[PDB]
This record gives structure tokens, C-alpha cells and sequence, in this order.
């Protein structure tokens, strides 16, 4: 039988009390949702660890036998409704018992631990029981306040589970995340060597009609030739075949510069003598091999081929020699030897003797006296390139499938494919720009084959949001869909889990190459829509004039500052260790430069803050009675009960957003930053453009606007004629901003990004402390404890890595400060050209025609509320460039001619205010004939 | 393609980057400054220009009175742009 | 192509993640850069037939 | 380690000898003799200007 | 093997650091093209040059 | 390395043969 383990088999990994933290441990655990045999007591395997469990009501199971025996004893060492779960790893016995496999999470407390000291591979239960097998996995574990592992995530079970581990959270927001990388794995292994045999002439020495006699033992040099030694080995009937130098099977792959094959015919008794360091008549006077001799000696009987019935007398041996012969030396001399005085000449006598007495060979002679021709291969290495190098058999080339390929010495893994390149005859490999092998010619068939990289790429997971769904879609970037193992193909890559839809919408999770994704109950992909088409009614004589408008408050958040941090490099790099500090001083310059760069960043943060807020000279104050024409600034002006003068919108913004490492406080307190904002607001309300350009003069607020209307081309009459409508449109717009920023978008995303980026950088800095950098251990104390001179070098390794960690941090902060200086520089320009005056720059201070703007202090930046005039309620009319009266063109001083079908009128450009045409609004410049589009009217 | 180095594709395709330019180019020809500050409102193109002369200190009489000459000098100037680029500086 | 090299590499740890996050931010900005220059239009306007 | 030992409000589970905060720095030790959690906090360090 | 990794990790860090500096130059030009699109294409600038 | 075609022209020499002599040569002569 088989059962599914649901999130079961988790244990407390160690004895550390970790509180309210998600910690990722790489250890052996039961893969979530795995197979569990069910039960009955057969002996079972213990491959690594076993999550044995025993649902029971009568305590029928009473022990586990492992080979150790547990029944209450744990001998090998002796010691002191049911759901008894017991992880075993070798022999820790984590265990838990729960009254109720059930679907629940129960981490196993390490209740029992034992120093057994033995290896276990098998086990049995002494008597329902379910057995599962532990496998190495990475798990993110969630500890509660009490230090208990409430929940866990396996990072290989699913695409979402890998994403959750990458973000180190059990909750994932909607988006595309690069979880990991995809690699096609080689199918097989191909080895190839040249077809040409280059056969050595062993054939003409091992077998030939005649062989050399022992006194003139023949020597043949064999070189520049492949040889198959195993061709000699397969028959295996050799009286000898002893290989003194090296193993017989080993011979084929070895390379030696020259092999010297010396062949002679010797009787059977003396075949043993031809061995390294052997002493006898035929191994002393004639051929002799040294103690260091390297080679294989082969021998075989030859009574038929060599011996003859008459008596073969044509092999002859050297029985008397005056001086012993050095190794591998041959003497062919017939010089009479003669141990003794009386000068014997070249004519033999009483002690003078032919030094070459005769072998007598006949067929009837017993084994050991019959001729046994022998070869003495002597493979040798010289400094020059070796030639005698036997080739491997080779394997048929596999084409179009990723394979591990070795050709003539070139080792690579790739997909072999047909190539149209024509290599010159000498050329073998081909190499692309960037020095990578990109082509090869097969040694056996001499044909050009391309080498192409095996498919590889990035795996990105498209998630609708853990809150919305657990469904996910995967994009394999830069992979044809054919090679990945509904499925769609895009220039971005192959997308699985999302079905393409022809209908187009706005983008949600950008996928790439023009295609976006979203969550409908399912996940749909499409071509993003740039927007809705709108042909304008372009025409020779037709105009559109706006008859009504809107007052729009819009919000822009610009960061103005970042956290001022200070690092004690001695405490970070060393930390409570006297010896490390001395070694750090050897470089010396790095610590001061790191401190100086960080001080410069911090002083800039104060200048960045005071170039935006300190634009006013005196602290302006608002009047006791706040009646400003009906405009309600209660939402923007200071409220005294609130956490300072913090206004109600400022109050919402504020709510909505170690060891070596410090934070220095901002010089300007949040209360002063609020007082600067209050003065900037107080002057703008009761002065206008005036406070910035000199002494702060005073005009009533209905009269400050009407002069901000004049800037945008709108006559004063509009605000005075329509004052209360504009005041309510303004009050409602200010009212919605509290609600819209209240939670509708990630409004304060830009300011929260700065807090997030800085925190992640300090966390990388603290985690980098853990990295060994190749020394024995990260902890300085342990390196010092384990080693005596030896320790100093290992400490130096940590200092270099930690200094590079600090150097990377300061370099990144200098790049981050440049962006905050640019944001602070624009925030300062928006204060001057918007709060202190009205901009004519297009879309600089609001989208629309700027009327005014208000500064609000957010935590590390400023939010500006930009009041703008948006035209609305358009009507279409007929326009003629000049109205001809009395033969004179009459263009208008300011105004556009327009017609309601019959009557002709001059109108302000951005508001439809028709006026009759008279000389005061009309200027006459020319004659009627030259102008094209002129109309006839009375002025 | 390489030893781990990939070039991820741009989200906005060259055709999409070229319909943005076309809308930017037709809102300007048909309406004028208007399409950036609210609903796009039509005006004849000789008229949008008369307003752009009025906005640099010259007056409206100058464009209507020199419309063909300004239009031809404008057309000839646009022609040299391609030729200078094609000739190549 | 070396499992032996891969095992040694994990000791540094944060170096690979920091590089990928930095390169990922450059990539997202390149897209924001082209949507601030060219997505200044709410609707796709079209020129008239004549 | 070098540090200041103080009374702890943390409730270590019975088998848990040490405690670590985020950044894996030992923050608490259950004293062996009385089996009670004694926190560890580093002595004062700061910049002098 | 470690010596090759240290060199290769440094080479990737130099590339990433240089791309962040280059990204900032493009961000400034993208920001000027965004200002030029708004004040030249979407309105007539009175700014000089 | 050798090629068969002093002219002002460029002709690279392909590798005719490589010999595993293994011995130093410091002098040249022609026949
Ligand atoms: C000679 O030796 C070669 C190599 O072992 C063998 O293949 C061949 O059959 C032999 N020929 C004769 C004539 O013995």
C-alpha cells in the first residue's frame, strides 16, 4: 500500500531558540507530499533516515529494532488515538506524540539524542505503521514568539514554493520573479579518435618465417605507429605474458616515445631468466635486463615451426664471456674467450673457446627444452613528444542531442550539428570571436560539424498573489518550447500555465517582448494595449473650445534624503579581538577613506534636507480666523492636537510609510521639518508669489488666485464669477487625496523603496560577516583557537573579504546618494517654481495648467499636492484666421474667431466666452486678398 | 547565447515604440499644446502655428502673410534633414 | 560544467544574489525609462485620411 | 563572549540552550545551574566627535 | 579553483558596478528626453537653447 | 611551413609537416 505524507516529518533543526523569524535550513527532511508505505512487520531499509510513525489505540507496537535495540533501553549504552511520529537520523531520535496520516503540522522536538558511534542500514519494528524516507531538501521554517516551528515551506515542491523561499516569506505579492535557472542535461557520452590505424609492424616481428638467434639478439625500433597490445592479449595461451613494467590491460591508453621489440629464440628453462634483475647464463653473458627495466615479456612454444627432425642447429648461445654485460647490451663478436694465461690466439685450445656454443633442437625433446621464441617489448619515454600511443576504440557520433563529447583531445559538452563551413585541409577545430570552440572536424570521417550550446535559461514565476491564488505560470526565458521538458512561445521564451488570449488589455505583470499576463480563475497572456484609439476630427476650419473645467489636486512623492550610517570598521572586520586589529592597521588607509566617504554622504543628507525646506527666511504664521474665500486648508494647515503641527494629510503619510553599524540622527527634527512646511504654507496662503521674490506682501486668497488664473491664459473674471464652484471642487479634490493615498495605490512606494534598499544593504553587510571566504571558519575566536603564525594568514583572508564587503557597501551608497541628490535637486526646483511661483513648464508642476502647489513632509522626502486647471466639456465650432472688414484683415489682439453656425465671435482660448467683434479686441494688419481663410463680418 | 550572459528583450516593441511616436505626432498636428493639459481640442494647423509665433514675440500677421513661404522653407528644411543624415556627418 | 567548483562557490553566498538584484533593477529602469519618454499619451491619436 | 548578563522575559522551550536574533548573534543563554534565561547585550560603543 | 572564483567574482562586480554608473547617465538623458517631450513636443518652451 | 608561388605580395605559409626530432639545431646549410 502507499499513503501521502501531508507537511509531516518536520523537526526542530537545532537547540537555538529563534523567535518570530523565518529561518532557511538545508538538511535531510521528508519531501512534502511524498509516498508512505502503510500497514504486518516486514524488515525495511534505512537508506538515510526514516520517518517511522505508528497510529495506534492499544500501544500494540512496543519497540524498533535497528541494525541497536530500543524497547525502556537503547542498547547497542543504556538509558531510562495515539500518533507517535519518530524521525531517525544517523542516532538522533526526534519525536512527537499527538492525540487524533492526519493533515496537520507537528514539528518533532529533539526529545532523545544518543552517542551510538555505529553505522545502520536496515531496521524492523518489534510488535497501523507508516514508514517514509528522509531526503536532502531546503526548508524555510517559521518560528513563533515562543520559539516553536509553526509552519514550513519546501523549496522544490512547486514553482510558488521556490518563489516563497527566494523572497524568504510565506506570502508573495503579484509579479514575475526570477526563482532559478533551467539547464538541459547531457543524454550520453561520445569518445572519438582517428580512423587511420597507423599499424605498427609488430606483425613482422611477432610472427615471421625466421627469428633472431640469442647471441645476435635482434632489435627493431617501432615508432610513429598506433599499436593494439590487446591483440596479443586476447589469445592468452602465452607461457609467459608477464608484464614487469605495467599491467597488460593498462597498455592501450598509455603514450610512450619509442618501443624497442627485441626478439630471440631460447629453450624453455631459460624463459624465466629474461626478467628484470634475474641472473643466469643467458641473462648474464647475452641479453640482460636491468632492475629498472620496464616492458612486457611474451613467450610461446614452437616445437613444430622452429625445430626439425634432423636437428635444428641454427640457433647458438654465449656460454663463455670474460666480462659481464651491462643491461640491454648485445655483443656479436666471435673473439675467442679464454679464462687463463698461456696466450691463446684467435685459435681455440685447452682453455680458449668459441664463445657461442650451439643449441640443439629436436621435436621429441620434453617441454622445457623445446624452442620457445620470445619478444621483449621495452616501452620507453624520452623528453621528445611520444609517438607510440595506442588509440581508444571510439563511439559513433550522436547528432542533434546534448551529449558529452571528446574528439582528438578536445573535451566539451554540446549538441553536435551539420556545418557548411569549409576548413582548410590542415585546420581541425574552429573558434568563434571570444575564443570559444564553435566547430570541429570528425577525426574518422573528416567532415565539419558545428558545436552548439545545450539549452539553458532563466525560470521566472508569474504569481497572481498568494492572497488571490496559489496558481502560477512559468516563463523559460530564451528557450524554444520544443526543448523545455497550456504552452505558448514568445520572443521572451516559452510560457507554461498561461493561455494566449487575442483580446487586449492593460499590462499587469510584464512578461516581455510586448506580452503581459494577468489573472482572470485562470492566468491569461496577451499583447499589451498602448491605449484606446482616438482619431481627432482634424479639419481646415473647425475648432474645439473648452466650455467648463475641473480643479485637480494630484500628488507627486519625491525622495529628499536617505539614512546617515556610520561603520566602525575595526568592530565590523575584527570585533573584540586584539590580534585582528593589528593586522587591519597594516593597510591603514582603507578605514579612514571608508569613514570619510560615509561622512560626506551624511553631511550631504543635511544639505539635501535644507535646500528643499529652508527656502523661506522667517517662520510665517497663518491668521487666527481661517476663512480663505471658502478654500479649506484644514487638511493642509497644522492641527495642534496631532503629533506636532503635523497636518491631517501629513499624519496619514507618516503612518503609511547593531554591531559596527550605527545610524546618525537627522539635524532637522521632524517637528522643525513640519514648522518649515507650515511657514512655506502660511506665506503662500496670505502672500502668493511674493515671499520668494523679496518682502512677503499680502493679498487676500481669492485675489492670489485670479492672478494664478492669469498665468494660464484665463481671464480674472472666471474665479470672481465662479468662486464658490472652484472652492468646492478644490475642497472635494483635497478631500479625495486623503482617501486615495489612504490605501488605493502603493502611493508611498518611492519613499518606502529608499527604506527597503538601505535595510537590504545593511542586512547583506551583516550576513557577509558569516561567509568564511575560504578560511577554516567565520568566527575569529575559533580560527585563533584551532591554530597557533598559521592563524595570522587565515585571519588575513577574513580581513580582505570583510574589507571588500565594506568597500562594496560604500561604493553602492555613493551611487545611491547621487540619485537622492538628483531627487533633492528636483524637489528643491519644485519648491521654488511651484510653491514659491507658478511654472509655465509643461507637466513640471502637475498634469494640467499649474495654478499652485503645496508641500507636505513625508518621512524621507516631500509630497507635493499640485492644484491644476483641466479643461472639460468641449464643443466644436468654425474658425477663420482673420475676419475681413473694409478690405483689411482683422486678426484679434487675444482671442480666436469662432462661429455658432451663423454669428461670429472672438473667444478666450481655454474657456468658451464668446464676445462680439469690435476694434478693441481686433487688430487690422493688411489687405483681404493675401490671407487664406479670411471671412466677411462687421467689427 | 553566451557563458551565462543573456540579453532580456525590451517590453515595448519597436512597432509599439513607433505608434507612441505616431500619436504624439498626430495630437500635435491636429490639436497643439492642448493634448497635454486636458482633452485634445482641434484647431487648423496654419492656426496652431499663428499661436506659436505669437508665443515667441513675433505676431500673427507674419505667418498668414508669409504662410506659403514659411510652409515651403519648412518643407525644404525637413528634406535636408534626411539628406544630411544619409550623406552622413 | 564543474560540480566541484559549484560546491566551493556557496561559501560567499550573498555575492550572486546581490549581483542579480542589481542587474534586475537596471533592467526594470530601462523599461521605466522608455515609458516616461514615450507614454506621455493617454490615447493613440490618428492623422486624418486627407 | 564579552557582554552584559540581564534577566530575560523570553520563554525558551525546555531543550533550547541558546537564543539568536535576526543576523544570528547569540542574544540569550539559559544559565546551566538555575536553568533560567540570561540575556547577553554588548557593552557601550559609539563615535566621539 | 578558489583563485579562479575570486577573479571571476571580482570581474562580475566590476561589470555590475560599471553598469549602475552607466544606468545613471541613461537615467539622466531619459529624464531630459522626458522633459523635452513635455516642454517642446507638448508645449512651446520659453527656456533658451 | 611552406608555400610555392622577391615580390611585394602576401602569401601565408601553411604547415607542411611537423617532425618529432627532439634535438636542438643551431646551424643551417643547403644543397
Ligand atoms: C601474426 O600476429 C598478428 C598480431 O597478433 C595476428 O593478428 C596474425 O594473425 C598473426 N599472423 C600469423 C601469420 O601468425
Amino acid at each position: 500500500s502507499y499513503t501521502n505524507s501531508f507537511t509531516r516529518g518536520v523537526y526542530y533543526p537545532d537547540k537555538v531558540f529563534r523567535s518570530s523569524v523565518l529561518h532557511s535550513t538545508q538538511d535531510l527532511f521528508l519531501p512534502f507530499f511524498s509516498n508512505v508505505t502503510w500497514f504486518d512487520n516486514p524488515v525495511l531499509p534505512f537508506n538515510d533516515g526514516v520517518y517511522f510513525a505508528s497510529t495506534e489505540k492499544s500501544n500494540i507496537i512496543r519497540g524498533w529494532i535497528f541494525g541497536l535495540l530500543i524497547v525502556v533501553v537503547i542498547k547497542v549504552y543504556v538509558s531510562q488515538k495515539n500518533l507517535r511520529e519518530f524521525v531517525f537520523k544517523n542516532f538522533k531520535i526526534y519525536s512527537k506524540h499527538t492525540p487524533i496520516l492526519p493533515q496537520g503540522f507537528s514539528a518533532l522536538e529533539p526529545l532523545v539524542d544518543l552517542p551510538i558511534g555505529i553505522n545502520i542500514t536496515r531496521f524492523q519494528t518489534l510488535l497501523a505503521y507508516y514508514v517514509g524516507y528522509l531526503q536532502p531538501r531546503t526548508f524555510l521554517l517559521k518560528y513563533n514568539e515562543n520559539g516553536t516551528i509553526t509552519d514550513a515551506v519546501d523549496c522544490a515542491l512547486d514553482p510558488l514554493s521556490e518563489t516563497k523561499c527566494t523572497l524568504k516569506s510565506f506570502t508573495v505579492e503579484k509579479g514575475i520573479y526570477q526563482t532559478s535557472n533551467f539547464r538541459v542535461q547531457p543524454t550520453e557520452s561520445i569518445v572519438r579518435f582517428p580512423n587511420i590505424t597507423n599499424l605498427c609492424p609488430f606483425d613482422e616481428v611477432f610472427n615471421a618465417t625466421r627469428f633472431a638467434s640469442v647471441y645476435a639478439w635482434n632489435r627493431k625500433r617501432i615508432s610513429n605507429c598506433v599499436a593494439d597490445y590487446s591483440v596479443l592479449y586476447n589469445f592468452a595461451p602465452f607461457f609467459a605474458f608477464k608484464c614487469y613494467g605495467v599491467s597488460p590491460t593498462k597498455l592501450n591508453d598509455l603514450c610512450f616515445t619509442n618501443v624497442y621489440a627485441d626478439s630471440f629464440v631460447i629453450r624453455g628453462n631459460e624463459v624465466s631468466q629474461i626478467a628484470p634483475g634475474q641472473t643466469g647464463n643467458i641473462a648474464d653473458y647475452n641479453y640482460k635486463l636491468p632492475d629498472d627495466f620496464t616492458g612486457c615479456v611474451i613467450a610461446w612454444n614452437s616445437n613444430k615451426l622452429d625445430s626439425k627432425v634432423g636437428g635444428n642447429y641454427n640457433y647458438r648461445y654465449r656460454l663463455f664471456r670474460k666480462s659481464n654485460l651491462k643491461p640491454f647490451e648485445r655483443d656479436i663478436s666471435t673473439e675467442i674467450y679464454q679464462a687463463g694465461n698461456k696466450p691463446c690466439n684467435g685459435v681455440a685450445g685447452v682453455n680458449c673457446y668459441f664463445p657461442l656454443q650451439s643449441y640443439g633442437f629436436r621435436p621429441t625433446y620434453g617441454v622445457g627444452h623445446q624452442p620457445y621464441r620470445v619478444v621483449v617489448l621495452s616501452f620507453e619515454l624520452l623528453h621528445a613528444p611520444a609517438t607510440v600511443c595506442g588509440p581508444k576504440k571510439s563511439t559513433n557520433l550522436v547528432k542533434n542531442k546534448c551529449v558529452n563529447f571528446n574528439f582528438n583531445g578536445l573535451t566539451g559538452t554540446g549538441v553536435l550539428t551539420e556545418s557548411n563551413k569549409k576548413f582548410l585541409p590542415f585546420q581541425q577545430f574552429g573558434r568563434d570571436i571570444a575564443d570559444t570552440t564553435d566547430a570541429v572536424r570528425d577525426p574518422q570521417t573528416l567532415e565539419i560539424l558545428d558545436i552548439t550550446p545545450c539549452s539553458f535559461g532563466g525560470v521566472s514565476v508569474i504569481t497572481p498573489g498568494t492572497n488571490t491564488s496559489n496558481q502560477v505560470a512559468v516563463l523559460y526565458q530564451g528557450v524554444n518550447c520544443t526543448e523545455v521538458p497550456n504552452v505558448f512561445q514568445t520572443r521572451a521564451g516559452c510560457l507554461i500555465g498561461a493561455e494566449y488570449v487575442n483580446n487586449s488589455y492593460e499590462c499587469d505583470i510584464p512578461i516581455g517582448a510586448g506580452i503581459c499576463a494577468s489573472y482572470q480563475q485562470s492566468i491569461i497572456a496577451y499583447t499589451m494595449s498602448l491605449g484606446a484609439e482616438n482619431s481627432v476630427a482634424y479639419s481646415n476650419n473647425s475648432i474645439a473650445i473648452p466650455t467648463n473645467f475641473t480643479i485637480s489636486v494630484t500628488t507627486e512623492i519625491l525622495p529628499v534624503s536617505m539614512t546617515k550610517t556610520s561603520v566602525d570598521c575595526t568592530m565590523y572586520i575584527c570585533g573584540d579581538s586584539t590580534e585582528c586589529s593589528n593586522l587591519l592597521l597594516q593597510y591603514g588607509s582603507f578605514c579612514t577613506q571608508l569613514k570619510r566617504a560615509l561622512t560626506g554622504i551624511a553631511v550631504e543628507q543635511d544639505k539635501n534636507t535644507q535646500e528643499v525646506f529652508a527656502q523661506v527666511k522667517q517662520i510665517y504664521k497663518t491668521p487666527p480666523i481661517k476663512y480663505f474665500g471658502g478654500f479649506n486648508f484644514s487638511q493642509i494647515l497644522p492641527d495642534p492636537s496631532k503629533p506636532s503641527k503635523r497636518s491631517p494629510i501629513e499624519d496619514l503619510l507618516f503612518n503609511k510609510v547593531f554591531n559596527g553599524l550605527t545610524v546618525l540622527p537627522p539635524l532637522l527634527t521632524d517637528e522643525m521639518i513640519a514648522q518649515y512646511t507650515s511657514a512655506l504654507l502660511a506665506g503662500t496662503i496670505t502672500s502668493g508669489w511674493t515671499f520668494g521674490a523679496g518682502p512677503a506682501l499680502q493679498i487676500p486668497f481669492p485675489m492670489q488666485m485670479a492672478y494664478r488664473f492669469n498665468g494660464i491664459g484665463v481671464t480674472q473674471n472666471v474665479l470672481y464669477e465662479n468662486q464658490k464652484l472652484i472652492a468646492n471642487q478644490f475642497n472635494s479634490a483635497i478631500g479625495k487625496i486623503q482617501d486615495s493615498l489612504s490605501s488605493t495605490p502603493s502611493a508611498l512606494g518611492k519613499l518606502q523603496d529608499v527604506v527597503n534598499h538601505n535595510a537590504q544593504a545593511l542586512n547583506t553587510l551583516v550576513k557577509q560577516l558569516s561567509s568564511k571566504f575560504g578560511a577554516i571558519s567565520s568566527v575569529l575566536n575559533d580560527i585563533l583557537s584551532r591554530l597557533d603564525p598559521e592563524a595570522e594568514v587565515q585571519i588575513d583572508r577574513l580581513i580582505t573579504g570583510r574589507l571588500q564587503s565594506l568597500q562594496t557597501y560604500v561604493t553602492q551608497q555613493l551611487i545611491r546618494a547621487a540619485e537622492i541628490r538628483a531627487s533633492a535637486n528636483l524637489a528643491a526646483t519644485k519648491m521654488s517654481e511651484c510653491v514659491l511661483g507658478q511654472s509655465k513648464r509643461v507637466d513640471f508642476c502637475g498634469k494640467g495648467y499649474h495654478l499652485m502647489s503645496f508641500p507636505q513632509s513625508a518621512p524621507h522626502g516631500v509630497v507635493f499636492l499640485h492644484v491644476t486647471y483641466v479643461p472639460a466639456q468641449e464643443k466644436n465650432f468654425t474658425t477663420a484666421p482673420a475676419i475681413c472688414h473694409d478690405g483689411k484683415a482683422h486678426f484679434p489682439r487675444e482671442g480666436v474667431f469662432v462661429s455658432n453656425g451663423t454669428h461670429w465671435f472672438v473667444t478666450q482660448r481655454n474657456f468658451y466666452e464668446p464676445q462680439i467683434i469690435t476694434t478693441d479686441n481686433t487688430f487690422v494688419s493688411g489687405n483681404c486678398d493675401v490671407v487664406i481663410g479670411i471671412v466677411n463680418n462687421t467689427v | 547565447k553566451f557563458n551565462g550572459l543573456t540579453v532580456l528583450p525590451p517590453l515595448l516593441t519597436d512597432e509599439m515604440i513607433a505608434q507612441y511616436t505616431s500619436a504624439l505626432l498626430a495630437g500635435t498636428i491636429t490639436s497643439g499644446w492642448t493634448f497635454g493639459a486636458g482633452p485634445a481640442l482641434q484647431i487648423p494647423f496654419p492656426m496652431q502655428m499663428a499661436y506659436r509665433f505669437n508665443g515667441i514675440g513675433v505676431t500673427q500677421n507674419v505667418l498668414y502673410e508669409n504662410q506659403k513661404l514659411i510652409a515651403n522653407q519648412f518643407n525644404s528644411a525637413i528634406g535636408k534633414i534626411q539628406d544630411s543624415l544619409s550623406s552622413t556627418p
